[PDB]
Formats: C-alpha cells, structure tokens, sequence
C-alpha cells in the first residue's frame, strides 16, 4: 500500500554538471532515506531527513547536499557531478517503526564528455514462413544499434499495451566496436507468439526503446541533431 | 570489514533443484533480519523478515530461519523457477524503531538455468519491414547444454543466448540473433550446435 | 542552583593526631563541577573523590575527602568552581563549627 | 526493614559527538555497584555486590546493559536531530531504576527519566508514557521508543522479574553488612551567632549506622526544645555525621548537656557536660 516514486528513474550526466534526484511519497512518513548501490559492496546511506527542514548526515555523505522541502518530496543533489558518483540510487520513506520502504530505483551514470552521445536505430525484423510452418510460432526480433551510452529500456508493445509474456531481452548491450573507447553498443530482443496471432491482421506490433541521453539545458556544439533523451521505434502489422 | 557478509558470492542451477543461501553478522544488537529480492534492474521485493531468537519463517517456495546467538540466517528455496534468477540480499536492522540503522550485505546472484523439454534446434533468417534488404539469424529452439559463442569476424555480430517464457501455453526455449553488413548457413559456424540444426530454404 | 558546600572532620579534632577532613557539595547542577581542597591556600595532591550520585529531587551530590593533621596555624578549605556561580566559592574549615 | 533498590544513571551530551554516562546502584544507603564511562565492566563495590547469581547469569546481564548504554547514547543523539531545531545541547539526562522490597514476596518496580533535571517519563505497564508537567514534544519520542517491542518486553522482564530476584539475593548475601552497628563519637564546641550577647554550643555527633539516630541538648533532665540538628552529612568509610545547634547566651552554659541515643550503643547512652 505505502508506495513511494523516484525521479528521474534514469539519468546522464556530464562531469561538472548539476544533477538532482526527487523522492515524492504520499503515505505522511515523517522520516525519509537515500542509499546508493555498487557492485561488490551494499545498499549504503547518504543522506536521511526527520522531517521537512530537516536533514542529516549519513555514512557517505560527501559530494551530496540533501533537502527537504516538504512531508513528501526528499531530493538528493550533486552540485559538482563525478565519475564515482555513477551508481544506481534509491530512495525509502517510513513512520516511527523500523520498516523502510523502498522506491523503485534510480540509474545515473556520469561520463566525462557528452561529444560521443548518440540515440539508437531501430529495426523490427517479422518472423519466417519456415518457423511458422515448423513450430506454429511466430519470433519477431527488434534491434537498436548505434547507440551511445549504453543506458536504454526496451519494451514490446502489443495493440498500444506493453507485454511481458513471451519477451527476452539482452540482459548486456554488445559493443559495435570494440577497439575502439567511445564505442557505440547495440541490443536485440525477441517477441514469440503463436502463428494464428501474428496471422491475425488486425494485431499491430511495435518494439520501443527509451533512449536516455541529453537535456534542454545541455549545451551542443556538434553539428549532427543534438542527442537527447527520446523514444525510438518500429511497428508491424500482423499478415495472413 | 563490513558487518554483514553472505555465501555463496554465486551460484548456478538447474531448474527444479534446490538452493540455501547463507547470511552471517556482527551486528549489535540484531532486532530483526531480512531478505531482499533484487531482479535484474529492478527494486526490492521483501521475501521474509524474522525477528525471535530461533525464528523460522516461510512464504511458499521460499523459507529462513534465524539464530541470533550464531548471529546467522539461512534462506532456503524449495523448486527453484527461472523468475528465481536474481540478487538475494541481506540485511540487519539493529533496532525495532526508525532510530535504527540497516546493515546491508553484498547479495548472493542466483542463476537458474531452465528446463527445456522438447528442443528442435534451427536457424531461420527474419527480414526488416521498412527495407528487406536487411536482415537477421535467428538461431533457436536449442536446450541448455548448447553453448553460443562470439563471432570469428568483427563485422558480424552475434548475441548471447537468452530463454523467453510464453506463460499462457507454459512453453520456454533460448534464442540468439546473428547480423552483418552473410548467410545464415556460415552465421553460427564458430560455435558448437546439434548436428540435427534444421537450415530451411 | 548554587552549590551547598559542607566542611567536618571524621573523628574529634586534636592539634597533632591524624583525621581525615571531609567535604560535602550538594545541590547543583549540571553535574560537571571542580572540587578542591586547600591548606593554606594550597592544592593538597591526592584528594579521594566519592562516585557522584543524586537524591529524590535529581541534584547532584559528591563527597571530597582527605587525611589531614590539625594544627592551631594551619588552615584548610574547600573550594568549589561551577558554572552556576562567577567566582569560585571558598568555605574554611572551622573545627568550632 | 523496608530497603529501596537504586540504579541511578547520569548522561551528559555536550554536542553531537561528545557524551559521557556514568552510573551507581544502592541497596539502602550502601553503594553496591559502579559504572564509570571509562570502564567497559560493571564494578563491584561490595564483596556481595553479584548476590545470587551464577557467574554466567551475571555475564547475560552485564552484557545486556553493556548493548543498552551504547544504544542509549546513539538513540538519544538520533532523538536531539530528530526534535530539532526545537531542543539542543548541552542536554543532561538522568534515570532512576530499581524495586522498593516490601516482607514476603511483594515489591514494586520503577523507572523514572528525567530530562535538564526535570522528571519527565516513565515506564508503566508495557510502555513509556509521560508525567504531568512534561513538555508536549516528548510524545514523538515516546511514540517512537513504544514502537520499539523488543526494549519493551526486556524493560518489562527486568523490572517484573530480575529486580525482585536479584535484589532478594543481595539482602542474604551482604545480610551482616547491612545490619552492622557502629558506636557514635561525640564532642563539643562553640561559635559566636549572629546576635551580639548570643553563644552557638554545637554537640558533633560522627561514625555511626545506621542513619536513625537521636541528639538533644539537656539542662539536667529538661529538653532543650531551641535544639535544631543539621543535615545527615556522609563519612567515607559509609558512616553517618550529625551536629545539633543551640542558642544560648554568654556566661549560660553552666550545666548544659549533650544526650544521644543509639541503637549501638544499647542502653549506655553517650553525654557530655560543658
Ligand atoms: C533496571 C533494574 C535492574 C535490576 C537488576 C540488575 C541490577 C544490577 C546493577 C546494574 C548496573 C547498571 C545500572 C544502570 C541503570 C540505568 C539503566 C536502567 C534502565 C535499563 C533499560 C533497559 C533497556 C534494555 C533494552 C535495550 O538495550 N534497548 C536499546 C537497544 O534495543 C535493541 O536491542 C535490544 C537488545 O536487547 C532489543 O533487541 C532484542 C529483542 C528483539 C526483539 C524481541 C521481541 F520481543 F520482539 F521478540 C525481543 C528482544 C531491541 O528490540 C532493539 O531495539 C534501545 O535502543 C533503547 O531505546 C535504549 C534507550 C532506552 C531508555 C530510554 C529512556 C527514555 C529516554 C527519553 C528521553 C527523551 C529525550 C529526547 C531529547
Ligand atoms: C509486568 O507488570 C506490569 C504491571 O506492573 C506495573 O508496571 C510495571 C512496569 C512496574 O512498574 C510494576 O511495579 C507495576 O506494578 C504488567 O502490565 C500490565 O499488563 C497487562 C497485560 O498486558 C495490561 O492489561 C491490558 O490492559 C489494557 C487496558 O489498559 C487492555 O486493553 C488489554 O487488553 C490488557 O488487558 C495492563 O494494562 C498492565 N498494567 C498496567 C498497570 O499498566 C505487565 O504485563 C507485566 N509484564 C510481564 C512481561 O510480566
Ligand atoms: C565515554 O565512553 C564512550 C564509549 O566507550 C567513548 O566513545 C568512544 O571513544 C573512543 C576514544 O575516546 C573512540 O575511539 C570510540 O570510537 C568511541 N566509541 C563510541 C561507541 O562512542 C567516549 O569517548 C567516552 N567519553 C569520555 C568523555 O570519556
Ligand atoms: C564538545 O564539548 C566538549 C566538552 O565541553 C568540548 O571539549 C569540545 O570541544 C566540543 N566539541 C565540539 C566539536 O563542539
Ligand atoms: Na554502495
């Protein structure tokens, strides 16, 4: 019941630039957390809050400042972002018990420069006849390509609802070029379903990727479209 | 160094097979302990949270118990499903108000490889709606001893292999995309498939 | 509250025999105060301090005590800093009283 | 007959990191245990001071209190920025624990927080709860520590249980401690009051226990009801001192006498002539 929100859920960011995370919660909770995760160590906390104006010291607080401007929101700010501050960032909230409950997640990731930022291409590939005929199923496969950095959802779309059932996913995005540093990545992911619903001409398909790159605000210099956070994607109709 | 420390670090297992996880603590004092559930890119599903001297605690498949004399937990998963595959983590709560502070482990990464009944490997191509110039392998249908491996060409690239799970039919299979800028018959060359790997035409 | 300071000797007071000489400071807070005892004006070294403790009205009371020979010059004293108060208080030991 | 168990703890918060807690326990007017901030160990004070317990019921128990004061130090500083900006330090917290023993098996527990030296919570029942005269603020503390079950059925535990137990073992073992008898010595003096023609005797009465005693200054065999005794100041070896003052006029102290009375002097009892 006592839910809590976090946002933005994904984010990227420059070297130097201001980032500011947001915790809304509407359950009336008095105390308020911010923890981060890295791989290899534990949930760790930042900053925690008592109440609106307040806020407090955690056991990693440094490059942080808190603030509490309210019962429900709780941000979490990076004045100067850094490359170690590249983390997944969560949020909690709870009364006087010992229960905390946890928002969703946050990603951020910090690069150096933003000269290399680049959104995806994305094409939907309809299944085979010789699949269909053998199996009686039918595999669409979608696949962003050119793309950089690497911080992107994709999603199947079915008669404009999002499926679950029946979708993998590359759980890592390969690298197009790997010598190269600043590479672009690319990702697939597969949509099986049966023949007579891919048959069916009146089930529209389309595979979406949310790409997270620059904002408003970011400054561009390039003279290519400025790369910013934007949903890509392709759609089929089914055929008998 | 820190407080709270789990076993194993990792492990893999087949579908059906059983599975404990490990959890010790020097944490003082200990009011409750819990279990998280971490998917991957996902938040925290609480699974269970024991609180007695010799608690034991159970949700379905998933069961724990707790000696806060041993300052130990156990977290036991009967018939292991491929929705298993996630980071279990671990935490301690020294306190039974929000004056305490969670003591949070490093998490276990489970990995359940799955059980697939029927294989019937083969390796269609596909074709993009907007331009059929362009297209992809789809290499298929093939069960878990299968290994996929990277291309011998750069230009070519192939994925690693993932499982899907259509729910209303209760039907899994794994899968893997190869493209370049190419035949699909010379696609998956450099990997060891069945030799009954059907190549339509 | 300003701190009540106490002087008295442990046995009846002779010019030459050893006694020990006490002093009782009650009712003060907060708890952090300097007890001293003086002969002569003097820091006696080695002056045995009570654990500090509190009465039914939660104020504070500690017991200085030292071994001390009585003489008809000499004097000794008990002199007492606390926040309370701006000047140190200095109560003489009168063996009349 | 009557004895009154006493653990009586002292805290003191200067800032945020700086803090000390310091404790005594008494059995009567006898210090049976100490606690200094120093000392990571509960020390005895008496060769009794463990009563009943086993070495290892001993070692459950200190440990137990050995957690409570490093949870009490960060508890009450997470509770100071949890008020704020509404309280601050420097802040002196004080608790008086213990069980009054009444004959049989009856008793009666308590645990009293007082707060810059104002009695403020309790611990009733299965709860803390507040006093009459006790700021409004503590109720989100208080509401906090009752969300805390575990402390609660531990508190319940040691006032229900533990101090009757534990204490009913202290009487038997330090049994001739408590029940020793020490002779008074008395002498004479005087000061000049505050009036100009006027004379202070002063009858000092020192070393004896226990504290129920009885001093009156005398002219043959009629009480001097001018007589007004002084406060029962300490001795450092747990010993008692008394002075009764009387005032009297220059050149009038012919024939005035100081009778005191004592349990340990047992009949005999002490008078000394001017
Ligand atoms: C007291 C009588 C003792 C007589 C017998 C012995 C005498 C021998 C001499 C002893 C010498 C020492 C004298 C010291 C005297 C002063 C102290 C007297 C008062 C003692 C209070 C005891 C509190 C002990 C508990 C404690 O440490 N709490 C600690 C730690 O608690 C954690 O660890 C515990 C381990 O025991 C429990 O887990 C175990 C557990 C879990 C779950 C369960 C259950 F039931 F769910 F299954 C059970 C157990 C608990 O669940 C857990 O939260 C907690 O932080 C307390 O809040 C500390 C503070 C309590 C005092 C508050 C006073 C009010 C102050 C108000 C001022 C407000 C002003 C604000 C500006
Ligand atoms: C320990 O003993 C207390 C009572 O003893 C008193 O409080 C102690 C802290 C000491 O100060 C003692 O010297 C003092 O005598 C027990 O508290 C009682 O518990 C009962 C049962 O839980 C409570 O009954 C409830 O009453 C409410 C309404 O008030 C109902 O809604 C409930 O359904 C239930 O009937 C009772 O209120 C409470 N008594 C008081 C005076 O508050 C305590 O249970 C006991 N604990 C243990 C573990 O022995
Ligand atoms: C009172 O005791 C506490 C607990 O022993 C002291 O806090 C410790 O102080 C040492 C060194 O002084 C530090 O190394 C520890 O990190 C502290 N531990 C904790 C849990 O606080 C405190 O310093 C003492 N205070 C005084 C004034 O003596
Ligand atoms: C805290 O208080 C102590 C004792 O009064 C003092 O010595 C110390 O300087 C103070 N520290 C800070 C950081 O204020
Ligand atoms: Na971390």
């Amino acid at each position: 019941e006592a839910a809590v929100t976090q946002s933005p859920r994904n984010k990227v960011a420059v070297t130097g630039g201001k980032v500011t995370l947001s915790c809304n919660q509407t359950n009336n909770h008095n105390n308020m957390y911010w923890y981060r995760q890295d791989t290899g160590h534990g949930l760790r906390l930042i900053h925690y809050s008592y109440g609106a104006g307040s806020t407090e010291k955690g056991d990693i607080p440094d490059g942080y400042k808190a603030s509490r401007p309210s019962q429900e929101n709780f941000s979490l700010i990076l004045e100067l972002a850094t490359p170690s501050q590249t983390s997944v960032y969560f949020c909690a909230s709870g009364d006087e018990g010992y229960t905390q409950y946890f928002g969703p997640g946050t990603r951020l990731l910090v690069l150096e420069d933003l000269r290399n930022v680049t959104p995806p291409k994305v094409s939907l590939f309809e299944p085979s006849k010789a699949e269909i005929s053998h199996t009686q199923k039918a595999t669409l496969v979608c696949l962003a390509t050119g793309f950089y950095p690497d911080h992107v959802e994709l999603s199947w779309w079915v008669n404009g609802k999002e499926v679950h059932s029946g979708v993998c996913t590359d759980p890592q995005p390969l690298k197009e070029q790997p010598a190269l540093n600043d590479s672009r990545y690319s990702l697939s992911s597969r949509l099986r379903v049966s023949a007579t619903f891919w048959q069916n001409p009146r089930n529209h398909f389309r595979c979406q990727v949310q790409f997270y790159g620059l904002s408003e605000n970011d400054e561009w210099t390039q003279d290519r479209a400025k790369p910013v956070t934007q949903i890509v994607s392709a759609e089929a109709w089914g055929r008998a | 160094k820190t407080q709270v420390e789990q076993s194993p670090q990792s492990l893999v297992v087949r579908q059906g097979e059983n599975c404990v996880l490990q959890c010790n603590y020097s944490v003082t004092p200990d009011n409750h302990l819990r279990w998280f559930k971490q998917d991957t890119g996902k938040g925290l599903v609480s699974l269970t949270v024991l609180v007695d001297q010799k608690d034991k605690t159970s949700n379905g498949r998933y069961s724990a118990t707790l000696d806060k004399d041993a300052k130990h937990s156990t977290l036991h998963i009967t018939a292991t499903l491929l929705d298993d595959t996630a980071t279990y983590i671990c935490v301690v709560g020294d306190r039974g108000s929000a004056l305490g502070r969670l003591h949070f482990g490093a998490g276990t990464q489970l990995i359940v490889i799955p059980d697939i009944q029927n294989p019937d490997p083969a390796v269609y191509q596909l074709r993009d709606s907007k331009s059929s110039d362009k297209s992809v392998c789809l290499f298929t249908d093939f069960d878990s001893q299968t290994n996929v491996s990277q291309s011998k060409d750069s230009d070519v690239y192939i994925t690693d292999k993932c499982v899907l799970d259509m729910r209303s039919m209760d039907f899994k299979s794994n899968s893997a995309v190869a493209w370049s800028n190419f035949a699909c018959a010379n696609a998956f060359n450099n990997s060891i498939i069945p030799e009954d790997t059907f190549f339509p035409s | 509250k300003t701190p009540q300071i106490q002087v008295y000797s442990r046995h009846p007071p002779e010019n030459g025999k050893p006694n020990i000489l006490n002093c009782y400071v009650t009712q003060f807070h907060p708890p952090h105060i300097e007890i001293q005892m003086l002969k002569n004006g003097k820091k006696i070294p080695k002056v045995e301090m009570s654990d500090m403790s509190f009465s039914k009205d939660w104020s504070f009371y500690i017991l200085a005590h030292t071994e001390f020979t009585p003489t008809e010059t000499d004097t000794y004293a008990c002199r007492v800093k606390h926040a309370s108060m701006a000047e140190p208080k200095t109560v003489y030991w009168d063996r009349d009283m | 007959k009557n004895y009154t168990f006493r653990c009586l703890q002292m805290s003191s918060f200067a800032n945020r990191s700086w803090s000390r807690t310091d404790s005594v326990v008494w059995l009567g007017d006898l210090q049976t245990h100490r606690w200094s901030n120093d000392s990571a160990t509960i020390s005895f004070t008496k060769p009794w001071s463990q009563g009943k317990l086993s070495n290892q019921q001993w070692e459950k128990l200190q440990h137990m209190f050995q957690v409570y004061r490093v949870s009490f130090t960060r508890d009450i500083q997470e509770l100071v920025k949890m008020m704020s900006p509404k309280e601050d330090y420097p802040i002196e917290i004080q608790l008086s624990a213990g069980c009054e023993m009444y004959p049989g098996n009856a008793s009666e527990s308590f645990l009293h927080v007082a707060f810059q030296g104002k009695y403020v919570v309790r611990f009733w029942g299965t709860s803390w709860q507040t006093v009459p005269g006790a700021p409004s603020w503590l109720d989100l503390p208080i509401k906090v520590l009752n969300a805390d079950q575990g402390t609660s059925a531990t508190v319940q535990m040691l006032l229900n249980d533990t101090c009757p137990l534990f204490v009913r073992g202290l009487l038997e073992a330090g049994k001739s401690d408590l029940e020793k008898q020490e002779k008074p010595v008395a002498w004479l003096s005087s000061v000049p009051s505050s009036a100009h023609g006027h004379r202070q005797l002063v009858c000092h009465v020192s070393g004896f226990y226990p504290k129920p005693v009885w001093v009156m200054w005398m002219r043959g065999d009629q009480e001097q009801q001018g007589t007004h005794r002084g406060d029962f100041l300490p001795n450092a070896d747990e010993t008692w001192y008394l002075q009764a003052t009387l005032d009297v006029e220059a050149g009038e102290e012919a024939g005035l006498a100081c009778r005191v009375k004592h349990s340990s002097l047992g009949g005999q009892d002490i008078i000394l002539y001017w």
